[PDB]
């Protein structure tokens, strides 16, 4: 009914925004403000934030980010989006991404077990081959071919995902959908 | 708020919709009745008390408090009434938390809408708008169940497709099955579906309103879920509803022009009449002890008919009725007092029957002609308006526990005659028509009016050879009222004053007791739930009937029979019931004997009638104040004198007079000897009478 709130992710997002607008470098100025300055530029959409700083500022926040990275990552990106919207004049629809660096611990590729699924890890390997850069659908807006209702912002989970059901309840359509490419959003995607 | 574009979509929009919702809650919570009486708290309270799921909101009050909602209400009433229903549900659930398991939907009925349009004036301008109209319900379907929240079965995998709202506009048709994704056939799951009550009525303009010479117009209306069975064919109602265009009727079948059928979605129905169970027996009983309740009751029937007091006694007796009884289960005797008024024309017989139809509960009216809605005989056929195969049980069984009023009794069919004979002898009607072999009960009291043969009652003949009814039909009546019309200047003048007065006081630019008012009269007659009983005076009755037999054989008369004493028992029980006695007192028996004897004597031809009047004056004069007896005598004397004058002189001398000797002789004949009370009586003067003592003459100035 009231859009059940992921309270862990919401708290993580608020604390991340606080770290963003409050953490300061050695000289004493808010470093990620100076770094989000570069992020106004087109072709610029990732803010690289060091995990050492995140540990220094808020230990519980960094632990939550490390332990539940996959569920809270969109909220970290939303916090970055609000962090930059007020400062500057970005396009409304631009998407911003957060990159973490300097994890103190490194895992072996043998150690990438099913207990590490969905949590922040750093690995080292040797690049064998890189594929081309493609656009990847991250959320498509679909049209029901039965009742012409637009189901919007259905999230792809690394697979082409159609809406489970048509939003129109007297239409139980689960097969016949049309993607609206111009109404959908993509990300740059490379498989290596 | 206000509008920046069309009202329907403006109040559909989320912002203004929510504002309207909050404002209507504010209204329902904060409306006082000009005397601090918080109307809606108590209204919700009593509605929940009796589980009514419908809240009536006065449009005057809504407009006075908040005029923007009132101005938006008739422009887009579908949306506004939806909002109002949601807000009413919220306010009720806030006031009563436990009422969600009673109805889960509150209907708001808008009252006293000022937009009163007559049916002939609805146009395409009015479409989708809340209108108020008035008219007469002409037809009404039964309450039908209509799908409300319909669950469907996928009859390919049996999944139950979730509840879909059923709008009034179109059939809800599911798309795919959520599980198996079949478009294929579905069916209503009638166990998981919830239904709502549905009823179509046709309402036409009241015939009084349609005036110039033109035909009345009718509209269909749809009553839903609380409004059903609030009307009835014949009711005059006020209808508030949405003038509706868009469901499935548009004449696309090239059957003609692309015209649209319209309906009114009724939102509020208000009948135009009074609203039959008694709570104060106390007043009835207080009147019962009045010791003169009988004469008040008799004077209280047919108040708009002048005179005819004997007919009024008979009709009151019949209206109260006697005691049915059936020893063992094999000797049925009715308690119904059937009354037959036979009288020459223009003597208020039909007015008497219409009065009885007005006062009696379960009275139905029928005629010997073909000019009636109900007919005496039962038949089975397809109903003209319903199209529905119906056992059209006759007017004799439609009045099974009440009274059947048959006007123009002598002008019946042979079929009608055998029907009335069966109902009035067996108190049942036997069908053998289609495949229907049934017997169905007609325990009515029959009150009939007939005309004499030749249009004038001839007292030279007996009642039987005056009326054009067979003996078996006449014998099944307790009271035969011969309504004999004569020229009497005083009675003519009183009647003329009466009727001209009725014409004066009903212009469009506008005897010893007081008649008991007709509403408490109806209530008093509802105290026929006290069955009663007698243990009084068999000896006098038996000798009365033996002497009646000997006189009735000693002349060539219609003989008294057992039937007459049983009718006397019925009448005595009826008279005792008038007094709520619970027992039959000797004056009840004496009054019953008087009524039975008067009916029996007047039935006789003139000679036997007069001889019997002489030889039974003792019985016939009970409860007569000896002023009426003298008045009858004096009137007969002066009438004989005027019929002498009109013949010897052709014309009559005004200020007719008769000598006191004749009156005193007749008074000694009836053993009065006291005429001073008569002379001083008001009855004397009211009949335009006077006498001169020194003249020794009594006179009538006209
Ligand atoms: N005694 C009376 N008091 C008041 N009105 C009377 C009386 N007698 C006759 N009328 C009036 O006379 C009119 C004729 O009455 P009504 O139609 O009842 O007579 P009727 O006996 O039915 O005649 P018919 O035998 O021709 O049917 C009525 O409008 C009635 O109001
Ligand atoms: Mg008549
Ligand atoms: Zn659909
Ligand atoms: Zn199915």
């Amino acid at each position: 009914h009231l859009e059940v709130r992921d309270e862990v992710a919401e708290k993580c997002q608020k604390l991340f925004l606080d770290f963003l607008e409050e953490f300061q470098s050695s000289d004493g100025e808010i470093k990620y403000l100076q770094l989000a300055e570069e992020l106004i530029r087109p072709e610029r959409n990732t803010l690289v934030v060091s995990f050492v700083d995140l540990e220094q500022f808020n230990q519980q926040l960094s632990t939550t980010i490390q332990e539940e990275f996959y569920r809270v990552y969109p909220y970290l990106c939303r916090a970055l989006k609000t962090f930059v919207k007020d400062r500057k004049e970005i396009p409304l629809a631009k998407d911003f991404y957060v990159a973490f660096q300097d994890l103190p611990t490194r895992h072996k590729i043998r150690e990438l077990t099913s207990s590490r699924i969905g949590l922040l890890t750093r690995i080292s390997g040797q690049v064998v081959r890189t594929h081309p850069v493609h656009p990847e659908l991250v959320s498509g807006t679909f049209l029901c071919l039965d009742c012409q209702t637009v189901i919007r912002d259905v999230e792809q989970q690394f697979k082409y995902t159609q809406p489970n059901i048509c939003r129109n309840p007297v239409c139980a359509n689960r097969r016949r959908f049309l993607l609206d490419t111009n109404k959908s959003r993509f990300v740059d995607f490379q498989k290596v | 708020d206000l509008k920046g574009h069309s009202v329907r979509e403006w109040v559909s929009m989320a912002g203004p919709r929510l504002e309207i919702h909050h404002r209507f809650k504010n209204f329902l919570r904060t409306h006082v009745d000009s005397h601090g009486h918080n109307v809606f708290k108590e209204r919700i309270s009593d509605m929940c008390k009796e589980n009514r799921e419908s809240l009536v909101v006065n449009y005057e009050d809504l407009a006075a408090r908040e005029h923007v909602l009132a101005y938006f209400l008739p422009e887009a009433p579908a949306e506004l009434l939806q909002i109002f229903d949601e807000a009413a549900l919220e306010v009720v659930l806030a006031m009563y938390p436990k009422y969600d398991r009673i109805t889960n939907h509150i209907h708001v009925r808008i009252s006293h809408l000022p937009l009163v349009e007559e049916l002939r004036s609805l146009r395409q301008l009015h479409l989708n708008q809340l209108i108020r109209t008035s008219g007469v319900v002409t037809s009404c379907t039964g309450v039908l169940p209509q799908l409300s929240m319909v669950k469907y079965n996928c009859n390919k995998c049996n999944f139950v497709l979730g509840p879909f709202c059923q709008s009034q506009n179109q059939e809800v048709k599911p798309g795919s099955c959520p599980e198996c994704q079949s478009a294929g056939p579905f069916e209503v799951n009638m166990e998981e579906t919830i239904y709502q009550n549905y009823q179509r009525i046709r309402i036409q303009e009241s015939p009084g309103k349609v005036a110039a010479g033109r035909l009345p117009r009718s509209k269909d209306a749809i009553l839903l879920a609380d409004l059903v069975d609030s009307c009835k064919p014949g009711d005059e109602i006020e209808l508030t509803g949405i003038y509706h265009n868009n469901y499935d009727g548009s004449l696309n079948t090239a059957n003609g022009f692309p015209v649209f059928a319209t309906v009114i979605l009724a939102n509020h129905v208000a009948k135009k009449d009074n609203k039959l169970t008694d709570e104060d027996v106390k007043m009835i009983t207080s009147l019962s002890k009045d010791q003169q309740i009988g004469e008040k009751i008799f004077a209280s029937i047919a108040p708009s008919i002048y005179g005819h007091e004997d007919i009024k006694r008979g009709l009151a007796l019949a209206l109260f009725g006697g005691e049915p009884k059936n020893p063992g289960g094999k000797h049925k005797v009715r308690g119904d007092i059937n009354v037959l008024l036979c009288g020459d024309p223009g003597t208020a017989k039909s007015q008497f029957l219409k009065y009885i139809e007005k006062v009696s509960s379960r009275a139905i009216f029928t005629t010997g002609q073909g000019a009636s809605a109900v007919g005496l005989t039962a038949y089975v056929q397809r109903h003209p308006v319903s199209r529905e195969w119906t056992l059209e049980a006759g007017a004799l069984v439609l009045a099974d526990r009440g009274v059947c009023l048959i006007d123009e009794f002598d002008k019946m069919n042979d079929q009608d005659r055998t029907s009335i004979h069966e109902a009035m002898e067996q108190q049942s009607i036997s069908i053998s028509k289609a495949g229907i072999v049934t017997s169905l009960q007609a325990r009515c009291t029959v009150i009939a009016a007939a005309n004499p043969i030749g249009g004038r009652y001839d007292p030279s003949l007996t009642f039987s050879e005056n009326v054009d009814l067979t003996e078996p039909i006449i014998s099944r009546f307790d009271i035969l009222c011969v309504v004999r019309d004569t020229v009497d200047p005083v009675q003519d003048e009183m009647l003329a004053r009466f009727v001209v007065g009725s014409h004066v006081r009903h212009h469009p630019s506008n005897e010893p007791l007081p008649q008991e008012v007709l509403k408490k009269y109806i209530i008093y007659a509802k105290e026929r739930v006290h069955p009663k009983l007698n243990q009084m005076d068999q000896d006098k009755v038996a000798k009365m009937y033996s002497d009646l037999r000997k006189e009735s054989m000693a002349t060539g008369s219609i003989p008294i029979t057992v039937r007459h004493i049983e009718s006397m028992i019925r009448m005595a029980e009826a008279h005792a019931r008038i007094h709520l006695r619970d027992y039959v007192i000797e004056d009840d028996v004496n009054m019953a004997i008087r009524v039975m004897l008067e009916s029996f004597i007047d039935t006789q031809k003139f000679s036997v009638m007069r001889s019997m009047r002489k030889t039974f004056a003792r019985y016939l004069s009970f409860r007569r104040d000896n002023n009426e007896l003298l008045l009858f005598i004096l009137k007969q004397l002066v009438a004989e004198q005027v019929t002498y004058q009109r013949n010897r002189f052709g014309a009559q001398q005004d200020t007719i007079e008769v000598p006191e000797k004749d009156l005193v002789d007749k008074a000694r004949q009836i053993n009065i000897h006291n005429l001073s009370a008569f002379y001083d009586s008001e009855l004397f003067r009211m009949n335009k009478f006077s006498h001169d003592l020194k003249r020794k003459m009594i006179l009538q100035q006209f």
